[PDB]
């Protein structure tokens, strides 16, 4: 994250605040989903399960959110990426 | 005439050891053992990720993972080809010893 310089006699000493991760949690993951005949991938988070739904959430801190559009982007049909599943995909214009 | 040659901390087995663990957990967890608990992870996804980190989309991989693997392997195999071929590979270690 940043150092902080400190002064030492002939040397100097330096801080480092890093991040490190703790706490993680097993989940199911896919490297796609498949809703409308298409396949789907994540801008930035990735695919993953809890056992009853499927989210979206960062690579390095859970934060499930739900799988739309604005996250995902359509790539080809789904029956040439190996493992992907079937999941639906919610879009937030359909409310409206 | 009092030359004595020391052998080394870490034995041929140990040094072994850990590059097999250092491969481990490459192929298992991506770069999230090095900062800090290991995280486990599908290959393909990790190979996704270094692709998103050289800038190339991830959809590429998973439509060519096959492809992939196979270019893949045929280097790994080129590799040992090479190495059997010729001795200059471990010419920086040869010359130092």
């Amino acid at each position: 994250l940043m150092s902080f310089p400190q002064s030492a006699p002939h040397g100097v000493v330096f801080l480092h605040v890093t991040y490190v991760p703790a706490q993680e949690k097993n989940f199911t993951t896919a490297p796609a989903i498949c809703h409308d005949g298409k396949a789907h991938f994540p801008r930035e988070g990735v695919f993953v399960s809890n056992g009853t739904h499927w989210f979206v959430t960062q690579r390095n801190f859970y934060e499930p959110q739900i799988i739309t559009t604005d996250n995902t982007f359509v790539s080809g049909n789904c029956d040439v990426v190996i493992g992907i599943v079937n999941n639906t995909v919610y879009d937030p214009l359909q409310p409206e | 005439n009092g030359l004595t040659v020391l052998p080394p901390l870490l034995t041929d087995e140990m040094i072994a050891q850990y590059t097999s663990a250092l491969l481990a957990g490459t192929i298992t967890s991506g770069w999230t053992f090095g900062a800090g608990p290991a995280l486990q992870i599908p290959f393909p996804m990790q190979m996704a990720y270094r692709f998103n980190g050289i800038g190339v989309t991830q959809n590429v991989l998973y439509e060519n993972q096959k492809l992939i693997a196979n270019q893949f392997n045929s280097a790994i195999g080129k590799i040992q080809d090479s190495l059997s071929s010729t001795p200059s590979a471990l010419g920086k270690l040869q010359d130092v010893v």
